[PDB]
């Protein structure tokens, strides 16, 4: 039985002026050490108010697409096999008043390298619980190109190793996950 | 003190051009990101264009998107929104308003009314023939 579900992370589409989003969900394959035996198939549960819970298979794939139109939805990424479902996954909630919320007091990005760049940040004393963060990076004025990687809440400092376009400056947005939903990011800009 | 102040609304015919401005003053574009919002006879305050406060990315509402352009002049404080080949359906009470940075930043942002921090008095724009 897979222990743990994928950690994952999102991309949205939709004019930015309207709460309706298509939310692509984004997740890694789970390797042969993370899960110990096979991962067969991945299951997007999805929970909301008014819907109650539903829950979408797609087979051996990496990311899911829905429509978000409900003033909360959670979602959370479960690994299967033929043994079962990972009892204890990730979850996010997407809600647009979390999305007004901070908790990134100050952030810096350090090109140690040209393959390898630090982050530290310092966090607001929170009233929300954080459950972890996500920093997003990709080239300045692009429209896609993004690349994540999710952060435990216990650091102030992570290293993001890329192959990065070093004459392309490069965008960090460092996003707070909050129990109760994605919050408010942190961003600056710099080169690698 | 912030203020936000709009100027440049007035009576238009259908097909015209309007352009918009909006001086900011208590605050910087480097804090505050300061968009644009119009509120239409019986409606709420919609959002109707913004600009990232890290990169020079725009937004638009999709019944203004081509004809509408945001810019800024961040030596003057000041933000703009050109309207082009406006329609009767335009005509509404405009806003602008900021936001505490970062706003505008990417797909995975709302440019919505209860995020402002602050707002300007609204310049009215009629399109009528
Ligand atoms: C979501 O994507 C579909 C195409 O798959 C599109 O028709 C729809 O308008 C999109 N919704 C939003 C809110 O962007
Ligand atoms: C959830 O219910 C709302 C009405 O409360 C509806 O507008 C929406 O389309 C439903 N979502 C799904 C995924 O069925």
């Amino acid at each position: 039985v897979p222990m743990r579900g994928p950690e994952f992370w999102r991309k949205m589409d939709g004019d930015v002026t309207k709460k309706e989003r298509n939310v692509t969900l984004l997740w890694k394959p789970l390797t042969k050490q993370d899960s110990l035996s096979s991962v067969r198939r991945y299951v997007v549960k999805h929970r909301t108010a008014h819907n109650g819970t539903w829950s979408e298979d797609v087979g051996n794939r990496t990311q899911l697409t829905f429509l978000w139109t409900e003033p909360a939805h959670t979602v959370t990424v479960l690994a299967v096999n033929s043994l079962g479902a990972s009892l204890v996954n990730f979850q996010l909630t997407f809600s647009w008043p979390m999305s007004k919320v901070s908790a990134v007091e100050s952030l810096s990005a350090y090109p140690l390298s040209s393959s390898c760049v630090i982050l530290s940040w310092t966090l607001s004393p929170d009233d929300y619980s954080l459950l972890y963060l996500v920093i997003e990076w990709k080239i300045l004025n692009e429209d896609d190109g993004m690349k994540w990687l999710r952060i435990p809440s216990n650091v102030k400092k992570f290293y993001i190793h890329d192959n990065f376009i070093p004459i392309e400056k490069y965008q960090f947005s460092l996003y707070p996950v909050f129990m109760e939903g994605v919050g408010k990011p942190k961003i600056i800009n710099g080169f690698t | 003190q912030v203020q936000l102040q709009e100027s440049g609304g007035g009576l238009v015919q259908p097909g015209g051009s309007l352009r918009l401005s909006c001086a900011a003053s208590g605050f910087t574009l480097d804090d505050y990101g300061i968009a644009w919002f119009r509120q239409a006879p019986g409606k709420e305050r919609e959002g109707v264009s913004c600009i990232s406060t890290s990169d020079d990315s725009t937004y638009y509402a999709d019944s203004v998107k081509g004809r509408f352009t945001i810019s800024r002049d961040t030596a003057k404080n000041t933000v703009y929104l050109q309207m082009n080949s406006l329609k009767p359906e335009d005509t509404a009470v405009y806003y602008c308003a900021a936001e505490r940075a970062p706003m505008c930043y990417s797909r995975s942002y709302y440019l919505v009314d209860y995020g402002m921090d602050y707002w300007g008095k609204g310049t009215q724009v009629t399109v009528s023939s």
